[PDB]
This record gives structure tokens, sequence and C-alpha cells, in this order.
């Protein structure tokens, strides 16, 4: 299994530097072009370079020249991409791949003077099929990750996207079960944020 | 360097449907050696990364489903959907992968048609946890409707309530093309505890009482 392993969500201020990293693995590191790929929200995708480790050749568009430096370590099989004199433009998801064929999960940057805060998670059980809630308010930055479980009950699962009022991001989730799954059967939202390395189960229970 | 050019910028058709879209390049991607157009086909669905369709214009990757073929040569290509799915919801782009640098087109964006589809409406008082921090949400779910454009409702003992209303859309859904909203009513803890009945509707009714 060709695998390409991006690092995890990030936070710059305003003209810092953030160096992405995406360590490549079931594949010759040296033998293969490592393309980057810019995606800012609901926008298409923009081809940001690309590197050849097996040399050291490398290749940019004319938007990204100085603001993106590609490297790579053939001893740690790992590329790397500097973003630099950051602004808020810089704000997207970037992604990894080796040439077409295999992608990176995509790396998330928000580029913000503001602080991070983590969220407040609240259990939504019904009024005294069964659909229950999970609310997650006050959070900076994006993204959170929410799942019910073990993930088992995603067929019914619907995780709307963060409505931002007031600087902070609010989510909310809903899961729908049959009637004899809840509650005899315990169901717990599971919210993660990296930004603030928080994590907290709210276990679903009667009113 | 190399435009490419994607056309329609979005298109929607109902499943079983066939569809065609083009995408043309302002210079040739056919290479002279080989006689492989390198011009790559990726899809994208609703929050997940681009994945690879077809590469070297006509060629499929493992796993991809026959119904997508891909073809054309040298300044014009096509991408065709011979029975469109549900889960074909997704935007398409196309790569050039002939000379630096790669550059994508624009994308086209493929959405479903469907039957119209009432929403299931669930309502959901302030818990317990945030009623103790001070604060005071109300929480309405409006899942598995068709069209989008649906018309969410709140009201207070009765009268019609727009302050503090937060509405967000879900995508819409790759197996049933429907769509689904959260309405959420936000208030301080005591502007909640100064009245009774909360409604959320569409019509389709959710209520409750403090009693
Ligand atoms: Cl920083
Ligand atoms: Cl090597
Ligand atoms: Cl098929
Ligand atoms: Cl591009
Ligand atoms: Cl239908
Ligand atoms: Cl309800």
């Amino acid at each position: 299994q060709v695998q390409l392993q991006q690092s995890g969500a990030e936070l710059a201020r305003p003209g810092a530097s953030v160096k992405l990293s995406c360590k490549a693995s079931g594949y010759t590191f040296t033998s293969y072009w490592m393309q980057w790929v810019k995606q800012r929200p609901g926008q298409g995708l923009e081809w940001i370079g690309a590197i050849y480790p097996g040399d050291g050749d490398t290749r940019y568009t004319q938007k990204f020249k100085g603001k993106a430096t590609l490297t790579a370590d053939k001893s740690s099989s790992t590329a790397y991409m500097q973003l630099s004199s950051l602004a808020s433009e810089d704000s997207a998801v970037y992604y990894c791949a080796r040439r077409w064929d295999y992608w990176g999960q995509g790396t998330t940057l928000t580029v913000s003077s503001a602080k991070t805060t983590a969220p407040s998670v609240y259990p939504l059980a019904p009024v005294c099929s069964v659909t229950l809630g999970c609310l997650v308010k006050g959070y900076f930055p994006e993204p959170v990750t929410l799942t019910w479980n073990s993930g088992s009950l995603s067929s019914g699962v619907h995780t709307f996207p963060a409505v931002l009022q007031s600087d902070l991001y609010t989510l909310s989730s809903s899961v729908t079960v049959t009637s004899s799954t809840w509650p005899s059967q315990s169901i717990t939202c599971n919210v993660a944020h990296p930004a603030s390395s928080t994590k907290v189960d709210k276990k679903i229970e009667p009113r | 360097q190399i435009v490419m050019t994607q056309s329609p910028s979005s298109l929607t058709v109902t499943a079983g449907e066939k569809v065609t879209m083009s995408c043309k390049s302002s210079q040739s991607l056919l290479n002279s050696g080989n006689q492989k157009n390198y011009l790559t086909w990726y899809q994208q669905k609703p929050g997940q990364p681009p994945k690879l369709l077809i590469y070297w214009a006509s060629t499929r990757e493992s796993g991809v489903p026959d119904r997508f073929t891909g073809s054309g040569s040298g300044t014009d290509f096509t991408l065709t959907i011979s029975s469109v799915q549900a889960e074909d919801l997704a935007v398409y782009y196309c790569q050039n992968d002939y000379s630096y640098p790669l550059t994508f087109g624009a994308g086209t964006k493929l959405e479903l048609k469907r039957a119209d589809a009432a929403p299931t409406v669930s309502i959901f008082p302030p818990s317990s946890e945030q009623l103790t921090s001070g604060g005071a949400s109300v929480v309405c779910f409006l899942n598995n409707f068709y069209p989008k454009d649906i018309n969410v409702k709140w009201k207070i003992d009765g009268s019609e309530r727009q302050n503090g209303v937060l509405n967000s859309w879900t995508d819409q859904d790759s197996k049933d093309s429907t769509y689904s909203m959260s309405s959420t009513l936000t208030l301080t803890k005591d502007e909640y505890e100064r009245h009774n009945s909360y409604t959320c509707e569409a019509p389709i009714v959710k209520s409750f009482n403090r009693n």
C-alpha cells in the first residue's frame, strides 16, 4: 500500500512561516515526482509545484514562487513545503501527491492572529426511529473531528458545517438510529480539536 | 503556460442519465514519443481529497467503475459518465500532465436532481450542562429533504421568532441525493427561561414546552 502521511492541522500568525510535511511509503521515494496542491474553501484545485527527490529538481508555478519552497529528505522519505510570509490568503487545505494516483489526506492551514479556543461539547437527548444530537460551540480554529462511537452509525449521521458567530465556530451533528438501539445501547459523541489538543466524549443520556 | 478550460461550470442530472463534460487545453497534451495524451481526470466528492479517475486521457484507474470513460486527443478531451449514480455527486477536475506547470481546470460540478422529499424534523431543548454554564441553545434538525430551498420557521410562545437563528445546510447526500440542515436558536439562559413554548417548523412541526 502506497501511503502519503501529511502533517496535522496548523494555526500560524500572519508574517510567520510553516513547514508542511508529507512522509511517503510503499514505493521508491527517489523515482517519482511529489506534487503539491492548494485548495481554498469552495474553490478549485491550484497547482503549487513539484519536487523530484532523486536529484532534487523542483518546479513552481508563478504565483507560488517565493511563497512556497519545496525540499525533500531521502533518509526519512519526507517531502516538505515551506510557506513563508503567511497572509490570510494562505489559509487553505494543502495536498501532497505522487504524480496523479496517490493523494495525502491534506493539511488544513489557518493564518490568523486570533488565539486557540477549545470547544464546549453538549449532548442533545430528545424531548421528554430516534434522533440524537451533539452540540460543539465556541471553538477556533477549524477543523474539529466529530464521530459517533466507532463510526458504525455513520449511515444515519449528518454533521453540519461550522458557522462563524463572533469570531468563534459552532457546529452540531445529528445521528438517527432505530428506536430499539437507544437508550438500550450507549451512544457517545466524540469530538477532537487538534489546535487545542482537546478530546472530549459526551454520552447521550435521557433527560 | 497551458490553460485548461472545463465546461460546463456545473450541471444537474437525474440518476440513470448520461453525462458528458468537456476539458480543453491551450496546447496539445499529446506525447510524440509514446503517442499518449497526458490528461488526467480527478473526482472530488464533498469533504474528501481528490481521487484519480482517468490518466493518459483514456486509461481508467483500478477500482474506478466502468461507467467512467475518458476520451479525446491533443487539445480537446471529454469525460463521460454513462449512467450517473447518486454517489457520482462531485466536482470533476482535469489536469495538464504534459508539461510544467501542471495546471488544473476550474472543474465541473455535478449535482443530482431527485423527487421532492419532506424533512424529518427534530427539536432539542438546551442541555443541562449548557444551562449550568449560563448559555441556552435550542437546536432543530431538518434531515433528508429535497429540494434544498426549504423554509425553516421558529416560534416562541406562539409568536414568530427570527432573531438569533443560524442555519447550516449539508452538501447533497451521496446516497440519496437529499439535503439536511440544522437551525440553531441561540439566546441567553435568562432569555430562554422567560418563555415556555418553542416551535421549529418547515407544514412539518416539532415543539416542546418547559411545562
Ligand atoms: Cl506561528
Ligand atoms: Cl533510493
Ligand atoms: Cl459502473
Ligand atoms: Cl492550477
Ligand atoms: Cl428520487
Ligand atoms: Cl422532536
